[PDB]
RNA sequence: UAGAUAGAAAAUAGGUGCCCGUACCGCAAACCGACACAGGUAGUCAAGAUGAGAAUUCUAAGGUGAGCGAGCGAACUCUCGU
RNA sequence: UGAGUAGCGAAAGACGGGUGAGAAUCCCGUCCACCGAUUGACUAAGGUUUCCAGAGGAAGGCUCGUCCGCUCUGGGUUAGUCGGGUCCUAAGCUGAGGCCGACAGGCGUAGGCGAUGGAUAACAGGUUGAUAUUCCUGUACCACCUAUAAUCGUUUUAAUCG
RNA sequence: GAGCUGUAAGUAAGCUUUGAUCCAGAGAUUUCCGAAUGGGGAAACCCAGCAUGAGUUAUGUCAUGUUAUCGAUAUGUGAAUACAUAGCAUAUCAGAAGGCACACCCGGAGAACUGAAACAUCUUAGUACCCGGAGGAAGAGAAAGAAAAUUCGAUUCCCUUAGUAGCGGCGAGCGAAACGGGAAGAGCCCAAACCAACAAGCUUGCUUGUUGGGGUUGUAGGACACUCUAUACGGAGUUACAAAGGACGACAUUAGACGAAUCAUCUGGAAAGAUGAAUCAAAGAAGGUAAUAAUCCUGUAGUCGAAAAUGUUGUCUCUCUUGAGUGGAUCCUGAGUACGACGGAGCACGUGAAAUUCCGUCGGAAUCUGGGAGGACCAUCUCCUAAGGCUAAAUACUCUCUAGUGACCGAUAGUGAACCAGUACCGUGAGGGAAAGGUGAAAAGCACCCCGGAAGGGGAGUGAAAUAGAACCUGAAACCGUGUGCU
């Protein structure tokens, strides 16, 4: 139950592929980082993806 | 509610010996307590109750033809009168 | 007793009638237990009378609301 | 049923075909009727029962209602029955004479 | 002790005190073993003679004669004695 | 079919008298034998009416059966003090918020549940076909309530509760 | 409209034309467990608080209501810590929960046996199972579409295209789409520019935010400016396009009513059969009745019927609501988006020359002289206008109700279950899982006598039949007996 608080960015599933094209299930996890932002006008430490943090679009306070 | 607490009198050899001893046996609602039984008897028969003993009887297996079942469970009270008497007949 | 007579009776009279019918039913059950009741249909009669009395009382306290 | 207790009927099928008699009982759930002197059965009665005397008792047994036919009040012939409405009341009518049966 | 509040009771007398279980089997024919099954089933009590003893043999209290018998007294098998 | 064959599951019975349509097999009696740290007496689980009385003999009972843990009918279990709850907690279980986790869910704090342990007031005798520290007799104890109370208190208190 | 108190017989006591029983609509009652919700718990039990009441001299006892958790909205209070923020307390909520129809739908996650005559890519298969979310349908949907002409004009579904084009250890296998023909059809609302009101920053410049108006696009549209048109005239509507009602009417469903017409004889226990002579038919569907009935019964064709509730509809009412053109100066037209790289996935398409579409990570535009697509890519041409939302119908399925149908079964069949079956029984449990229909038209179900303790039987009787006597129609074979002709 871990996802980006801002965008909902979360892990997905897919395959690891060998040179012989053998397939095993794997996940792509989001680049989530625990940051303190303003939630409902109050500080709160939440999981936010690096991309949601990019370009100062999320205010860390 | 007293008429609901008391269901019917029990008439058996042991119950008749008890009655000779001034002890009256009743089947009562399976949910009531000894105190409710005492109060119901005193209200219905205008007696003074010396004491009440009470006991439970499990459902008893009973057969009729090919049908198996059980009798109702019973709660039986034995009321010892302090003053007065009860005439069941 | 029938619903029309019960509806002519007053609320207090309905309650008193319920009490007296319950006492009558209780005496009938005791006679039946002791083996002294030949007219067993009185039990059902009185039970249905009580049911009708309670029906009418509930109807009245419903229409009040 | 179209036959009713007390009616005078003619037996149109059975051993008693042609006999006339009074309907003295009906069994609606079986569609059967009992007609005096019709369908006599001899039942073995034990004297040991609540009736001291016993033996062979003869009594009418029920007959299927479609084997009896109402008799026309005028012509006394067997007749089927229709229904009219007189002042909002159903009246059984003999289909041969048109007269009210009762 | 922090707290609480006019009132507290040695005694005397009187009264009130619910629900559940309680039968019966329980080293067993009633429990676990498909059985009225030589198995298994925690704990308590456990007398006399003998003896170190709860061993041994015979008894007490108490319980039991075991849910096919009657004959005969071969081979052979089993258990036992010489 | 095998075949009226294997088997009928640890053991000591005998006789007399009853009952009965019927008796090695049921009842009663005498003698005999067996266990006796027990095949005796309690009792926890487990079973769940198998318990008692009257009646029965199809089936069940490894035979028989008049008998039975079987069938039918009606009965039988009584508590302030015994064991459990209205007391306590152990392991463990559960678990508000909480932490973690694709979902499902997992973990876990406070708090609860949970005896196999801690606490906890009744004994002897009598009594039924079947219950008894439960019923009855006698004599107790515990908690609580009401009234009257020797005596003590009467607002920093000082009796009392805590 | 005459009987009735179920299976279910009996006895008893009763009910009922002053209208039972019974059938349909509505209502009242509806113990305890169970999401189970006062707390606890080994479901159907135990133990409480609070308020009010009953009872008692009082205690004990009892009745009713209420008391779970989370969420949301309010009110009060409020730590470290000053301001107030955790937090805490109270009140309200037809807020959630849990179930299921082993179906259908969308999504998360996702096998293996198997096939490839082995096996790893591939296949099985995005299947089974698990999980979440539904809805009566879901999903999709009003072109950044399909194409290449005289172009078409949302989506979905059927036929076809076609086992084609392609994909593929180019193996096994996988496998379209457009065009064409059909079912059904319906189109809309925002964001932004701009205008007005309000509040903060107080340049008290005019910036930000909220509300309302305005606006919705490719034939580029809108703002903006100007010119007409109207204050509901018209138009539209609770299936999107905003959202609640009311009155009346119709029809339908949930009980019912009427409803034609056959007699005789023969056989026979019984006639509906046979024979003879009749009759009705908008009714010759069917079942029953003592054998095979259009005319005996229940019905059928046809016609009629509703106090009440429900459903679907029509008209009023109600509610909401302006609609066009001209201009090209400026402005707006969805950004961490499109897109790119790496790693995956999805596209019939296995990374390939790989367009078209998604996920993770990192980087990262343009602004109508713009942007996307036509299977790498570039140019030209052509067609569209992404990065916001809604939307009925044609399609899928059947636990269920109503009426029906079958060259479907007929008791080892048909459901596992025609019968008291998910029972008995087996298992700690999940779970597995049977056998078992037929007297007779009618119970007329064998009075009475006899042997016998009973069971059972022999008579007698009922019945057409007992040789139909109770798992009682028929009654094959295996198998078991008795007698006997030949041996
Ligand atoms: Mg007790
Ligand atoms: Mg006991
Ligand atoms: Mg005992
Ligand atoms: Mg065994
Ligand atoms: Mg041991
Ligand atoms: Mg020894
Ligand atoms: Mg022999
Ligand atoms: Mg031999
Ligand atoms: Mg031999
Ligand atoms: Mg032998
Ligand atoms: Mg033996
Ligand atoms: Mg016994
Ligand atoms: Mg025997
Ligand atoms: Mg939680
Ligand atoms: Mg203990
Ligand atoms: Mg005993
Ligand atoms: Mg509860
Ligand atoms: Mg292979
Ligand atoms: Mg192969
Ligand atoms: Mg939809
Ligand atoms: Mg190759
Ligand atoms: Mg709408
Ligand atoms: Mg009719
Ligand atoms: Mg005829
Ligand atoms: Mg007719
Ligand atoms: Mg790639
Ligand atoms: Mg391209
Ligand atoms: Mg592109
Ligand atoms: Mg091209
Ligand atoms: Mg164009
Ligand atoms: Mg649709
Ligand atoms: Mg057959
Ligand atoms: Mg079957
Ligand atoms: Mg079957
Ligand atoms: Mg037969």
């Amino acid at each position: 139950g871990k996802q980006c608080f801002v965008t909902g960015r979360k892990a997905s599933t897919g395959n690891r592929r060998s040179h012989a094209l053998n397939s095993t299930k794997r996940r792509w996890n989001a680049n989530l980082q625990k940051v303190r932002i303003l939630v409902d006008g109050k500080p709160k430490k939440v999981w936010v993806s690096a991309r949601a943090l990019k370009s100062g679009k999320v205010t860390r306070v | 509610e007293a008429r609901d607490i008391l269901k019917r009198p029990v008439i058996t050899e042991k119950s008749s010996e008890a009655m000779a001893e001034d002890k009256y046996t009743f089947d009562v609602d399976t949910r009531v307590n000894k105190t409710q039984v005492k109060m119901a008897v005193e209200e219905i028969f205008n007696v003074k109750v010396a004491s009440v003993n009470i006991m439970n009887y499990k459902p008893k297996k009973k057969r009729m033809g090919r049908y198996q079942g059980y009798t109702n469970k019973r709660r039986k009270a034995i009321v010892t009168l302090k003053e007065g008497s009860i005439d069941l007949f | 007793m029938k619903a029309k007579e019960i509806r002519d009776l007053t609320t207090s009279e309905i309650e008193e009638q319920i009490k007296s019918s319950k006492e009558e039913l209780f005496n009938l059950r005791f006679q039946l237990a002791t083996g002294q009741l030949e007219e067993t249909a009185r039990i059902r009669t009185v039970r249905k009378t009580i049911a009708r009395l309670k029906t009418v009382a509930r109807e009245r306290e419903i229409e009040q609301s | 049923m179209h036959i009713k207790k007390g009616d005078n009927v003619k037996v149109i099928a059975g051993k008693d075909k042609g006999k006339e008699g009074k309907v003295i009982a009906t069994l609606p759930k079986k569609d059967r009727v009992v007609v005096e002197g019709v369908n006599i059965m001899k039942k073995h009665q034990k004297p040991t029962q609540l009736n001291p005397e016993g033996g062979i008792l003869e009594t009418e047994a029920a007959i299927h209602v479609s084997n009896v036919q109402l008799l026309d009040p005028k012509t006394n012939e067997p007749t089927r029955v229709g229904y009219k409405f007189v002042d909002g009341k159903k009246v059984r009518i003999a289909k041969k004479s048109g007269e009210e049966i009762k």
